[PDB]
């Protein structure tokens, strides 16, 4: 069933599982046009589908052509996405699909149910935990990949950069889920956070800056601070 | 007009035909119901007074046979049987009417009812629902599962329904996922309309029985089925005018039929505000959607 607090280490085992969320797929500006009436213009989105132990990232990239003369786009967003995510797995080797896909939205579980008819055996399970994985395009590098993007484009990457060398898939998921809760609470702050200490860079192959075990327990406290600060801005508390 | 006799009747028990119904006392000088109208298939069921649990009846056609029913003390039923003798049956049924043994199918003559819930119901395509081998006639009870359900763990004293499952590949063609899921046109025309009920007569039988068995027995997995096969319609954008226009009377029928007491537990709260007010013909079932919005608004 539904994925939460309490099944949480499950996503740690040796069954292949993969996260998908469909919050980046559909994106638009809203302006106002010459009559002052508004519309909407769609710009490039991503599938953001995830091995949570592993660390692998299948980047999607769906570029705004794929919206070209279609109807009831936040409709069919969902279907692309569904659509996208069947195509990759059976691009997959046998060895290397998933045994489980957990959508981070429940409007998703019936598109991809139905485009998984031939996978019986792959569960399609929601979750109860609130992902951040909305603030995927607010890491530099995926938002700029997405956004050069001419045509229709799937980018691999470890979201985990080198992590998983000195830490457990648990503890880098841990990791990065707080990163993205702070970029989605206050990017300002948090890029601010992340790059304030200009001789700490990221690597060419890297998605995050090569801390030292000490700066990333600096680095962490900074981004509990962030978020229960905006909590208090938030609330006043 | 054809006559059912009854050996006798040694239990206390609530005796249906069709829509009416009349309580029998133990032992009482009961034998029978005569004047019951011939061409449409009937219901004779069966409430004990000791068991309310498991409704139970048998439908048959007058057409097809001479038949009769005798309680059986050891399975503890009124049981339905075949006499092919027809001299000994027209002589016990005769006996009987002389004697005044017999109640009499109470038709109004106005009244359409029965056949209206009937008009598609179909005596020898019961032979695919409930395949009895021997019977005529087709036995089903409160508890009776579906085939379908044997498989979410008897099918031959099972009802045999077409299985309909919007999530399945038969329902959506491969590349058509978003299409076929969202419009269902293609699995009611091509599947369903056109590959097994061969057309929509046969389609509004089995929703008219499947309706029938939940009213009459309580049987869950025939309301299952009768929603089902109506979402179906209701959520198809293609859909010929005249099944429409047939669809509604049917419903309408159904609904006015209804005990307005067993609302809550026949009715898929769901299912009926999709169709009537989300679905591709949420405009077209106008006779049905004005008798559920003064019958039963709390629904919706
Ligand atoms: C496949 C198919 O025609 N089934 C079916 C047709 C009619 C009835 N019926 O009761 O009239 C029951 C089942």
């Amino acid at each position: 069933g539904a994925m939460n607090s309490s099944n949480y280490a499950e996503l740690f085992n040796n069954d292949i599982k993969l996260f998908v969320d469909d919050t980046n797929v559909y994106r638009v500006t809203v302006h106002k046009t010459f009559e002052g009436n508004v519309a909407t213009k769609a710009i490039n989105g991503c599938i953001f589908t995830l091995n949570p132990k592993t660390g692998h990232l299948f980047l999607k990239i769906i570029h705004t052509s794929v919206w070209a003369g279609q109807k009831r786009l936040s409709q069919l967003a969902k279907w692309k996405t569904a659509e996208e995510v069947s195509a990759l797995v059976r691009s997959l080797p046998k060895e290397e699909q998933p045994k489980q896909i957990i959508v981070t939205r429940k409007a998703m579980l019936d598109p991809l149910e139905v485009h998984m008819l031939d996978f019986p055996n792959i569960a399609i399970r929601p979750t109860e935990l609130r992902l951040p994985f909305s603030a995927a395009m607010s890491i530099d590098k995926l938002s700029d990949v997405v956004m050069k993007a001419t045509e229709p484009q799937m980018v691999l990457f470890n979201i985990y950069d080198d992590w998983l060398d000195r830490i457990s898939s648990y503890t880098a998921f841990s990791r990065l889920t707080l990163l993205l809760r702070a970029l989605k609470t206050n990017e300002e702050s948090a890029k601010m956070i992340l790059l304030s200490d200009p001789t700490i860079t990221i690597k060419s192959y890297h998605l995050w800056p090569s801390f030292t075990d000490e700066q990333w327990i600096t680095i962490e406290s900074q981004m509990r601070d962030l978020i229960l600060t905006e909590y208090g801005r938030k609330y006043n508390v | 007009m054809n006559t059912v006799p009854f050996t006798s009747a040694p239990i206390e028990v609530t005796i249906g035909i069709d829509q009416y119904s009349f309580n029998v006392k133990e032992n009482q000088p009961f034998h029978g119901i005569k004047d019951i109208p011939i061409g449409h298939v009937h219901v004779i069921h069966f409430q004990h007074a000791d068991n309310s649990s498991m409704r139970y009846g048998y439908w048959f056609d007058c057409r097809m046979g001479n038949f009769y029913i005798q309680y059986d003390p050891k399975d503890g039923l009124y049981k339905m049987m075949e006499e092919r003798d027809g001299a000994k049956f027209e002589n016990i049924v005769h006996n009987f009417k002389e004697r005044q043994m017999m109640v009499s199918y109470p038709k109004i003559d106005e009244d359409d009812t029965w056949y209206n819930l009937t008009e598609f119901v179909q005596m020898d395509k019961i032979r695919k629902i409930v395949r009895k081998d021997e019977n005529q006639f087709s036995y089903v009870d409160s508890s009776m599962t579906t085939v379908q359900e044997n498989e979410l763990s008897d099918p031959a004293h099972s009802l045999n329904y077409t299985v309909i499952n919007f999530k399945s590949r038969e329902a959506i063609r491969p590349g058509h996922e978003m299409e076929d899921f969202l419009d269902k046109s293609y699995y009611l025309n091509t599947v369903m309309l056109q590959g097994i009920f061969k057309n929509s007569s046969n389609y509004f039988g089995e929703l008219q029985f499947a309706f029938l068995n939940a009213m009459f027995f309580g049987n869950y997995g025939s309301s299952l089925q009768w929603h089902a096969m109506i979402e179906l319609i209701c959520s198809s954008a293609t859909v010929p005018k005249h099944m429409l226009d047939k669809l509604d009377e049917i419903l309408y029928y159904q609904i006015k039929t209804l005990p307005e007491q067993y609302s809550d537990i026949l009715l898929n709260e769901r299912v009926w505000n999709i169709c009537l007010y989300s679905s591709f013909q949420k405009n077209s079932l106008h006779n049905t959607e004005k008798i559920m919005e003064n019958k039963y608004p709390e629904l919706l």
